[PDB]
């Protein structure tokens, strides 16, 4: 690979470098090898680097990953994007599935979950769009994240 | 126009009603089961069937009155129709003889399971390693030594295990088998025996949702506004012919077979 | 052999716990951590090269900027048995050991197991805590990839000011697990928050917390 | 899925990201309190080229003959030679270019220096040397207090949080770090008047106008 | 659960969302015939009265700002800078 | 075909337009006008001038909320079955 490094005088100049490339993972037992340079190993599997590296880690590898799929067609999106994909996924401590499955409130609207709602003495929050339209108000995002009220002071 | 401040909502909590609760709302005690007159009790007072008046209750509407509840006091206990299997699970949990948690921070496993923070996740762990279970334990491991046991406070019983029978719970005891229906009346005991902390870590609330409250010891009776039939007619009809045998003090199987009378009309209803 | 393939993976444990140490707050000197092979050849040497273990071990102090914010916290013994599999016994000369010393850690590093059955001597003598590694995973520093940002553990006063500003409960911080390795290496406790430092591409410099769960 | 699962993260009124537990997901948004809408591709000079480059472009020596201001370049040009109290400013203004290169090479290890940011202080320049029909040809009137000082100045002004506490002002600081490295490289003394050759004129509205601009990059609260 | 005005802490400056609640709620009621606060130089369209009555800081409404923990803090329409 | 789905749902979201959420997603349902307890948070409220609870045993915390008539029955539906869906004007 070509690997962008400052030189004695300080400007950017390719040094290339040997890299290995694997089929197959095992973070933890090849991290350990003499001869390599254990600070810059790397995987595609963030399961692993969570579990060798830890969630920060694990949160910034699966940035990568998800970055490497959407430019690998050319395409680009912005940094928060993504950035607030990966805290999402990752804000519990662990991997949280997305598409994984996974109020109140309401299309189907399994009674069953009102029981457990019931049984669990769950609390309501009412800042989806869905609960507000069931209660005929307009829900606190954008436009309504407020209220509005006559001045009582104004000349 | 009305007096009183408007407002949005912001926030629901859900929750199960107590018996005492709705006791404590009700206009209207209710029990015969008929609709000259009027209007037993049913339908007061409740009430409004339409138009002219104006209740009591309150004094609108219709189309300004809400509707009000009454209750109807059940004979017997009897099982709330979507909780069986909750029901079922928390006494797969709890001792079946003095109400104690079958496991606790004693145990190696349990005490990951307790740290749990959502109550479904939590509850869905303590299940699993307590169904396992087979008695309230006097004396535990802990670390340490064993040789060195350390107590808790129940008792000794063995566990039942338990099947779903349709609107039954069936027990089934040992170590050949004893089995027996475990009755409305005895689980009702049980929950109402375990402790705040044993039903909070298994996911209730002391205030919002009490596990004796999936039990149904007092049915709300809902408004016209809410039925614009009579199941309720045939509930209190079975809840009827169920006072009216114990007050005959006649057989236990009769008694029995008028409750599950009841059971199968409180849950079908509902 | 290549008992020296082993020399090297425990001379590189010893290094990585001393920076543990060091970076939870502890006196470890900087030249201390960079112990040259050689000299670490020789200070625990045996002849026919080998182990040994249990010399290795050692006590370890807190600072003091250490006690200037953690005014509490104790002292630290550290230990390298010895035995590939450490049974009931060898663990409680140690669990015995702290405690007639009040220290307030122990670490142990074992080389290949503890039985499930000497685990369960481990949580046994409050407040004191116990903490076990795999000399394995300890090998090689995590903290010092790439991918690792900086983890500062806060005071519970910083905690309470953090808690404040922000106007949170507890509950709405993000988490980390017990045992994520970077916990796992700071030594966190249940409760306690950690100021992670990451260089950001949007801002340079962005700090965000976790609270240990 | 992705939106479901997002669907409910909002901006609120304290520059947080939160769900609707209310549990904390960025304590900034994007971790700049920035609105993607107002950011674009802009270079971080400071952090590519030679150290010869770096110190040819930023250094001002008013205690050497060589690497001070050319007369020509400023109207306190030669009033300024030998200046101590104002080499004190001078070194102050280099040594923090150089903690920025330095950091910067940190954050963009491969020294790739166009990022997205707020504010296209290119631009602003070229509308400021439009709008005063800068004359190239002539000193500056701008004195060197004027610009460090001014520039200075502006960073207390670059407002993403608001708080008065150490923690919310950490916060801030933190949230204008990369943008304050870019403006820091535009607005070198030496940079300004060589290259830009602005008046105080044309300095003092470049200044407003980038404040305005920042201002106005910062995202709403109830942004979803 | 209520901040002094001089504590407040969020932005001086008006939303994107304010402007248009605001201009939403005023313009509604010059909608339906409730007294207009300027001249009117030709405008009958409600919004565009509505917009002119903004510009000319005119609109006696208050605006409260929930932080996420239930606190507020109140900043009048008359107050607020308005620059999008 | 015509249609205001989950997905169109979504991009009003993304504007924030609430207002027009609020329009196209209701219903002609009109506010029922029900008065609820402040201390419990059911409609359990007697409203001559005119209103208390039992209770709770209040008179001096009550409420007044506009929400559709569905709403108000679905709520009933859940009390008729022993669930509470208690309604607060309030936060925790
Ligand atoms: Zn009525
Ligand atoms: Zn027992
Ligand atoms: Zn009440």
């Amino acid at each position: 690979y070509d690997r962008k490094v400052p030189s004695p005088t300080g400007e950017y100049v390719k040094e290339p470098e040997w890299v290995l490339e694997t089929d197959g993972v095992n973070l933890s037992e090849v991290m350990t090898v003499p001869g390599i340079d254990p600070t810059r190993i790397y995987t595609n599997s963030f399961i692993d680097i969570m579990e060798v590296l830890g969630i920060e880690a694990g949160r910034a590898a699966l940035y990568k990953e998800v970055y490497n799929v959407i430019a690998s067609d050319g395409s680009y999106v912005n940094y928060r994007h993504m950035a607030l994909l990966v805290d999402v996924m990752t804000t519990q401590g662990g991997l949280t599935s997305v598409t994984r499955h996974g109020m109140r409130c309401s299309f189907e609207e399994t009674v069953e979950i009102l029981f457990e709602a019931g049984a669990s003495a769950e609390l309501d929050d009412c800042r989806g769009v869905s609960e507000n339209v069931i209660l005929g108000q307009m829900a606190p995002i954008g436009t309504g994240a407020f209220d509005v009220m006559i001045d009582e002071e104004s000349l | 126009y009305s007096s009183a401040p408007l407002r949005t909502v912001k926030e629901v909590q859900f929750g199960l009603f107590s018996p005492e609760e709705v006791r404590a709302i009700s206009v209207a005690k209710i029990r015969f089961p008929e609709t000259a007159k009027i209007g037993g009790l049913n339908d007061p007072r409740l009430g409004s069937i339409d138009r002219n008046l104006k209740c009591q209750t309150c004094q609108e509407g219709m189309n300004e009155c809400p509707g009000h509840f009454g209750h109807i006091d059940l004979a017997k206990p009897v099982f709330h129709v979507g909780f069986i299997a909750k029901i079922k699970k928390v006494c797969e949990c709890v001792c079946m003889h003095c109400g104690k948690l079958l496991l606790d921070e004693h145990n190696e496993l349990m005490r990951q399971a307790l740290a749990i923070k959502d109550s479904k996740k939590r509850f869905a762990a303590i299940w699993t390693l307590c169904k396992t279970k087979m008695v309230c334990e006097t004396d535990v491991p802990s670390e340490d030594d064993p040789t060195q046991l350390v107590s808790r406070g129940g008792c000794g019983n063995t566990q039942p295990t338990i099947r779903k029978d349709g609107l039954k719970l069936v027990g089934s005891w040992k170590k050949e088998p004893e089995l027996r229906v475990l009755s409305t009346e005895e689980i009702l005991n049980i929950f109402k025996h375990i402790s705040v902390k044993d039903f909070t870590s298994l996911g209730f609330n002391e205030v919002f949702s009490r596990p004796e409250w999936m039990i149904l010891t007092c049915l709300p009776v809902p408004p016209p506004p809410v039925r614009p039939t009579f199941k309720l007619a045939d509930i209190l009809k079975a809840n009827i012919s169920l006072e009216t045998l114990e007050h005959n003090g006649a057989p236990h199987h009769a008694i029995e077979e008028a409750e599950s009378l009841l059971q199968f009309h409180v849950a079908t209803y509902m | 052999q290549e008992n020296e393939r082993n020399i090297s993976r425990l001379w590189r444990a010893f290094r990585t716990v001393k920076e543990m140490v060091k970076d939870r707050g502890y006196f470890i000197t900087q030249e201390e951590v960079e112990l040259p092979l050689e000299d670490f050849k020789a200070k625990y040497c045996d002849s026919m090269g080998r182990p040994q273990r249990k010399m290795m071990s050692f006590q370890a102090n807190p600072t003091e900027e250490s006690i200037s914010k953690f005014p509490d916290m104790g002292s630290l013994w550290v230990e390298f048995c010895d035995e590939p599999s450490v049974g009931v016994k060898t663990m409680k000369t140690f669990v015995i050991h702290i405690q007639e010393k009040n220290f307030q850690t122990g670490i142990f590093v074992y080389q290949n197991n503890i039985t499930p059955s000497a685990m369960k001597l481990v949580p046994s003598i409050p407040p004191a805590t116990i903490e076990t590694f795999n000399e394995a995973a300890l090998v090689v520093n995590i903290t010092h990839h790439e991918l690792v940002p900086k983890h500062i553990r806060l005071s519970s006063d910083e905690k309470r000011e953090l808690l404040k500003r922000y106007r949170l409960k507890e509950s709405q911080l993000p988490r980390i697990q017990r045992a994520d390795p970077v916990a796992l290496y700071l030594g966190l406790k249940r409760g306690e928050v950690v100021k992670i430092i990451r260089k950001s591409e949007t801002s340079g410099r962005y700090a965000s917390y976790r609270i240990c769960m | 899925r992705l939106v479901k699962a997002l669907e409910d993260i909002m901006v609120h009124y304290d520059n947080t990201t939160r769900n609707s537990l209310g549990n904390v997901i960025q304590f900034i948004y994007g971790e700049d309190g920035m609105d993607a809408a107002h950011i674009e591709k802009q270079s971080l000079d400071t952090i590519g080229g030679s150290d010869a480059a770096f110190e040819k472009r930023y250094r001002v020596d008013l205690l050497n003959t060589d690497h001070t201001l050319d007369p020509s370049l400023l109207e306190s040009g030669s009033e300024i030679l030998g200046d101590l109290k104002l080499q004190v400013l001078l070194d102050e203004e280099y040594k923090q270019l150089v903690k920025d290169r330095k950091f910067l090479r940190e954050v963009f290890v491969d020294g790739e220096a166009n990022w997205p940011l707020p504010v296209n202080i290119r631009r602003i320049i070229q509308n400021a040397q439009q709008t005063f029909h800068i004359d190239h040809t002539k000193p500056s009137d701008l004195t060197i207090k004027d610009i460090v000082l001014g520039v200075k100045d502006l960073q207390e002004n670059l407002l993403v949080l608001r708080g008065k506490n150490e923690i919310i002002q950490n916060a801030q600081r933190d949230a204008v770090t990369l943008f304050c490295c870019l403006l820091r490289s535009r607005l070198a003394t030496r940079r300004v008047l060589q290259e830009y050759r602005l008046t105080k004129q044309a300095f003092d509205w470049v200044l407003s106008n980038i404040e305005a601009q920042f201002l106005r990059s910062v995202v709403h609260p109830g942004e979803m | 659960k209520a901040i002094p005005k001089d504590q407040r802490a969020t932005t001086p400056y008006m939303t994107k969302y304010e402007r248009a609640r605001i201009l939403g709620t005023r313009a509604l009621q010059i909608s339906m015939n409730a007294p207009v606060f300027v001249d009117l130089e030709g405008e009958t369209d409600p919004l565009r009265i509505a917009m002119k009555e903004l510009a000319e800081k005119k609109i006696p409404l208050v605006i409260r700002r929930y932080l996420p923990d239930g606190s507020f803090e109140d900043w009048s329409v008359e107050e607020l800078i308005v620059d999008l | 075909g015509l249609r205001f789905g989950e997905m169109e749902r979504d991009c009003m979201i993304a504007h924030g337009a609430a207002s027009f959420l609020k329009e196209r997603l209701m219903e002609a349902s009109d506010a029922f006008r029900v008065h609820i307890c402040g201390i419990c948070g059911l409609m359990t409220v007697i409203a001559h001038n005119q209103f208390e609870c039992k209770g709770c045993d209040n008179k001096i915390d009550i409420y007044q909320i506009h929400i559709p008539y569905a709403a108000k029955l679905l709520f009933q539906e859940l009390m008729a079955m022993n669930i509470t869906p208690r309604l607060y004007t309030d936060r925790s």
